[PDB]
């Protein structure tokens, strides 16, 4: 009857209780939206999305910071967000519009899928069946910890990709930099 | 002037106000809120108008939300935050005994030497923008609840949250609810004008920016 | 100008309704069925449409001999 | 029944004229019992934390790189706060706020009558003693942290205001 999240309302109606993560938490009434083709289903495939790209994009700006670049770069520089990007697109730009045409075939394929996914209920939200480890052939319960720890840790990582992008771009400094600056000014 | 007055849907000529014993009460006046004596001079809790329209607009659906209930929400939350604003005010000012600063440097005394000029200095350094996205997030997340009351599915009571992590109230008889609820009015209400006054004095040609501000 | 109009959301302006209110004491019932034409007739359409983008290209070759908006074209 | 309960000794009994144990519910008694609990191991490692290094006692060897331990020798105990640098006062802050944690993640929480605040690193079983002889000790425990809780404010006021306080004015800190 109420939102676990927002005890003062009404939980949503479409919000079952059935997706992980799920804890009634849409005061806005997004999940009800039918129209200009997007709702709940489009919504999930959304957010397991920005997850997904979020949690690479955390590892990938503390990777080339902590370690430096892959062997075949060179000239290192501050910040690894933004100061590298267009230092190696002026470099060899040919690895990273490779990159761009593959994503783009790969967006246009699961594109379609979702739409197809809906219309027949048959596709589960960010399931594109890849799981060649076989964790999903064990334990029902164990498996439905694997569902919500990728939302949970997808979830965070959103804020924390945003924020390394936002303050990359406004201290021109490393992310572990702004962190032990951070430790310095506020030193208490 | 032939038609029905519009002074009597909403003045009830039979009872009298608590306060101003000369005018009549107000129809949706009762006893029934806390800190209540019946003062509407001006009748506004009598004015027929739908006033979660700003939220959401008329033309979304049909909906209503008494006009009494958006005013006690908007009342209650302009008692909690004149009550921080004043009591956060004179804490870094020093009006305590200890200047109430947060560490580093950009907020002491020597960026900014008393409260009447943080508001400036914080708007151009970004701390300032920084806390109107945080308090976006937080409306936007707590004033949906007016459209649910409106709508009639919801029994929630204006300016009630289920924010009560010590446990006050929880247990307790009516006639203590209401009573502690009257306190966060009444402090509420002294705690609106002392934020007024003490905003007022430090902005005229003398006056000075010490805990006294006269 | 592209949100003056309702379509799926509450909010907006019905054309039916907008028409319908405009009537004086010489128009009698005013823009009353306007509607119904313009909604289930073609040719009504394009009389209104042709006359307004020939009169546009009236205007336009008025505006482009007194204000040359191109370089080197004048 | 605020007398009969660990806190509630002999010479005041049941201390409680403002009526604040009844301001609200059983939860909120909880809450300030843990409270008092918890101000008093601060203020009793304070307290202690405090006498001992005004008399010079000097771990050996180097605090940090190059700001070792002649913090004792010359500033107050009040001050060698910023003479501490910051990742060493890092490391402390998350120790503790690690230690908040398994204080508050319990099965039970205390305010739901679950147990009081348990030694987070080191855990003892300590279970089995004589509930008897548990109660006087938490007396003990309580009453240490009353007295530490005065005496830790009596040495700011030393330390801020000369003066303020008579036989302990006369001590260099
Ligand atoms: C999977 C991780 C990975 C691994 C194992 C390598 C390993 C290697 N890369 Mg490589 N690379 C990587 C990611 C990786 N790279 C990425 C992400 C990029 C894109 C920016 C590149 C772009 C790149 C270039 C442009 C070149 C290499 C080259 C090389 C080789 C030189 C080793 C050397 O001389 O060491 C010291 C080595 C086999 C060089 C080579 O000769 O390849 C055979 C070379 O020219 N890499
Ligand atoms: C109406 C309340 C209010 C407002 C708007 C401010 C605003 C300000 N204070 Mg301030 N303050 C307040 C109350 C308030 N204070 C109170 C009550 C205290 C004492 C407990 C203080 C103690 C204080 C200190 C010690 C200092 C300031 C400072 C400042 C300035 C910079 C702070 C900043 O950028 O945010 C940074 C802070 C945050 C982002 C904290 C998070 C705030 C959250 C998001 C608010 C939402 C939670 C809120 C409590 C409501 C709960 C939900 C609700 C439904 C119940 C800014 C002018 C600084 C300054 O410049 O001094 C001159 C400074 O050093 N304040
Ligand atoms: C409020 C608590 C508190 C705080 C903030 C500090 C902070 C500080 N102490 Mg200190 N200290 C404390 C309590 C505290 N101490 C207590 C209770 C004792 C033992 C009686 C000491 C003994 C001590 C010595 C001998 C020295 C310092 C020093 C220092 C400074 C350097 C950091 C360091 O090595 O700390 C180390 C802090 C500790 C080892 C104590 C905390 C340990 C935790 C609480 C576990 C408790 C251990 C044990 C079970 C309890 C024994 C207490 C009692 C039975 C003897 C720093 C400012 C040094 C310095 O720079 O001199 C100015 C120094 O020479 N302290
Ligand atoms: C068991 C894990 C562990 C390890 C590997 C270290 C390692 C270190 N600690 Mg230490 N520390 C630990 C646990 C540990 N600590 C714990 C549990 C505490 C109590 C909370 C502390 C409290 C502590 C203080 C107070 C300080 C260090 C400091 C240091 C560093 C000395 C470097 C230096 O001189 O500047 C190069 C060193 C890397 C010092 C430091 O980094 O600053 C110089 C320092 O001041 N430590
Ligand atoms: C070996 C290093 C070590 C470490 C990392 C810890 C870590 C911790 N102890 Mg601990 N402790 C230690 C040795 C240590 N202890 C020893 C040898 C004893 C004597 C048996 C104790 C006795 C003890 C008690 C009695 C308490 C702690 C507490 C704590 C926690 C917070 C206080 C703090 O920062 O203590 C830092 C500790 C040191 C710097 C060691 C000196 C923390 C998780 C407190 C706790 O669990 O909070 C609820 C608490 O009350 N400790
Ligand atoms: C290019 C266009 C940019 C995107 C513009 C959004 C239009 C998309 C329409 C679908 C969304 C919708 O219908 O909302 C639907 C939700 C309502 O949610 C549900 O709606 C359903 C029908 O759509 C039902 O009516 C449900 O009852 C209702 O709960 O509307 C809102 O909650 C919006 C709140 C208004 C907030 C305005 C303040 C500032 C917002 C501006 C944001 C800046 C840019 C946006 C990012
Ligand atoms: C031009 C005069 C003018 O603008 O009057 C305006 C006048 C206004 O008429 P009404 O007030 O009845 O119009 C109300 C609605 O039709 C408006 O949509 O229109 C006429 O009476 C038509 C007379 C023809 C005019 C003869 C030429
Ligand atoms: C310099 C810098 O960077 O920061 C700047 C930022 C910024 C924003 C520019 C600034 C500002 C603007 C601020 C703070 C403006 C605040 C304005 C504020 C808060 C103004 C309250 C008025 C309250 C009134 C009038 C109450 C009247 C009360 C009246 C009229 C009554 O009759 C009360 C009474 O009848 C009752 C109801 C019944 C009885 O029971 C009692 C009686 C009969 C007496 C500052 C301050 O300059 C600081
Ligand atoms: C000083 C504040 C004051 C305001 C602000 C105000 C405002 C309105 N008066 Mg009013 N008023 C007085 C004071 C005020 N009136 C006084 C001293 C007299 C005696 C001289 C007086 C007399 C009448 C009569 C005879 C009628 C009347 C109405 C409305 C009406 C709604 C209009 C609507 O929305 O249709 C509004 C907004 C009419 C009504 O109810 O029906 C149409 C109606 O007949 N008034
Ligand atoms: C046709 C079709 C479909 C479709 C479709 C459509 C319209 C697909 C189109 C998809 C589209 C248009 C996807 C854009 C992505 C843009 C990105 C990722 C930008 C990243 C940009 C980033 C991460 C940062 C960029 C920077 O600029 C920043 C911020 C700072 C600048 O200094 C420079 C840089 C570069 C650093 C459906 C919908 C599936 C239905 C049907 O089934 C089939
Ligand atoms: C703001 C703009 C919102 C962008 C979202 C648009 C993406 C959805 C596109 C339409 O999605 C459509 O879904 C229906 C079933 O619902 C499918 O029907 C088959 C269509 O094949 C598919 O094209
Ligand atoms: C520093 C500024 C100086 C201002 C000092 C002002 C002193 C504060 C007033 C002390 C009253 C607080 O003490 C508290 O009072 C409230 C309400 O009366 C009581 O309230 C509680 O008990 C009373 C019985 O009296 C019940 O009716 C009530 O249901 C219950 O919540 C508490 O039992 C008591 O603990």
């Amino acid at each position: 009857e109420k939102s676990q999240s927002l005890p003062f309302m009404n939980r949503p109606a479409l919000l079952d209780g059935s997706m992980a993560g799920d804890v009634g938490f849409d005061p806005l009434g997004l999940s009800n939206i039918d129209d200009v083709g997007i709702d709940l289903y489009w919504l999930r495939e959304a957010e397991v999305k920005h997850c997904r790209v979020a949690m690479l994009a955390v590892v990938g700006i503390l990777q080339v910071e902590i370690f430096g670049p892959a062997p075949g770069c060179e000239m290192a520089t501050d910040k690894c967000q933004m100061d590298a990007f267009w230092q190696l697109w002026g470099a060899h730009p040919q690895y990273i519009a490779f990159g761009l045409i593959m994503i783009m075939m790969i967006e246009m394929i699961s594109g379609i899928a979702t739409t197809q996914g809906r219309e027949s209920g048959e596709r589960a939200p960010g399931d594109f069946g890849l799981d060649p480890l076989g964790y999903g052939k064990g334990d029902a319960a164990g498996f439905a910890r694997l569902q919500a720890q990728e939302i949970a840790n997808g979830r965070l990582a959103m804020f924390a990709a945003a924020g390394e992008i936002v303050q990359g771009c406004t201290t021109h400094q490393g992310a572990l930099e702004n962190l032990m600056t951070a430790l310095r000014d506020n030193s208490f | 002037a032939m038609p029905e007055r519009l002074w009597d849907s909403m003045v009830d000529k039979t009872q009298r106000s608590k306060a101003v014993p000369f005018l009549p009460r107000a129809v949706n006046l009762d006893g029934s809120l806390p800190g209540d004596v019946g003062f509407d001079p001006f009748y506004l809790s009598s004015i027929p108008k739908d006033f979660s329209g700003f939220i959401q607009p008329p033309q979304w659906e049909e909906k209503g939300i008494p006009t009494l209930y958006w005013m006690r929400e908007a009342e209650l939350k302009h008692s909690r935050v004149a009550m921080l604003a004043w009591f956060g005010w004179l804490a870094t000012d020093g009006a305590f005994g200890v200047t109430l600063r947060f560490p580093g440097e950009i907020y002491s005394v020597e960026n900014i030497p008393t409260a009447y000029e943080a508001h400036n200095a914080l708007v151009s350094q970004g701390s300032m923008g920084f806390l109107l996205l945080a308090v976006g997030f937080i409306e936007f997340c707590t004033g949906a609840v007016l459209v649910e009351v409106a709508k009639g599915d919801s029994d929630r009571e204006a300016g009630d949250f289920k924010l009560d992590p010590l446990s006050f109230l929880k247990g307790k008889s009516e006639e203590e609810i209401k009573r502690m609820k009257t306190r966060e009015i009444a402090n509420g209400r002294l705690a609106m004008l002392a934020f007024g006054g003490v905003a007022t004095q430090t902005a005229l040609e003398g006056g000075n920016h010490a805990f006294p501000y006269f | 100008a592209g949100h003056m109009y309702r379509t799926n959301w509450g909010i907006g302006h019905s054309m039916k309704e907008i028409l319908e209110a405009h009537k004086g004491p010489f128009t009698g019932e005013g823009h009353k069925g306007l509607y119904e034409i313009l909604t289930t007739s073609w040719h009504a359409q394009l009389a209104i449409n042709l006359a307004m983008i020939g009169s546009l290209s009236i205007i336009v070759a008025h505006h482009m001999y007194a204000m040359p908006p191109y370089p080197y074209i004048a | 029944k605020v007398d009969e309960m660990p806190g509630a000794t002999a010479p005041l009994g049941k201390f409680d004229p403002l009526n604040l144990a009844t301001l609200g519910s059983e939860s909120t008694l909880a809450w300030f019992r843990a409270a008092e609990l918890k101000h008093s191991r601060v203020a009793m490692l304070a307290t202690t934390g405090y006498l001992v290094q005004a008399a010079g006692i000097h771990f050996p060897g180097m605090l940090s790189s190059d700001v070792s331990f002649e913090s004792l020798s010359a500033m107050k105990p009040l001050d060698a706060w910023d003479a501490v640098p910051e990742g060493g006062k890092n490391q402390i802050y998350f120790t503790i706020f690690l230690a908040e944690f398994i204080t508050e993640c319990k099965g039970t929480h205390y305010t739901k009558g679950g147990p009081l605040p348990t030694i987070v690193f080191p855990p003892i079983d300590f279970s089995t003693v004589n509930p008897e002889q548990l109660k006087t000790r938490q007396n003990r425990e309580l009453n240490n942290g009353r007295l530490a809780m005065i005496a830790i404010m009596s040495f700011v006021a030393a330390a801020n205001i000369p003066g303020s306080v008579p036989a302990l004015a006369g001590n260099p800190m």
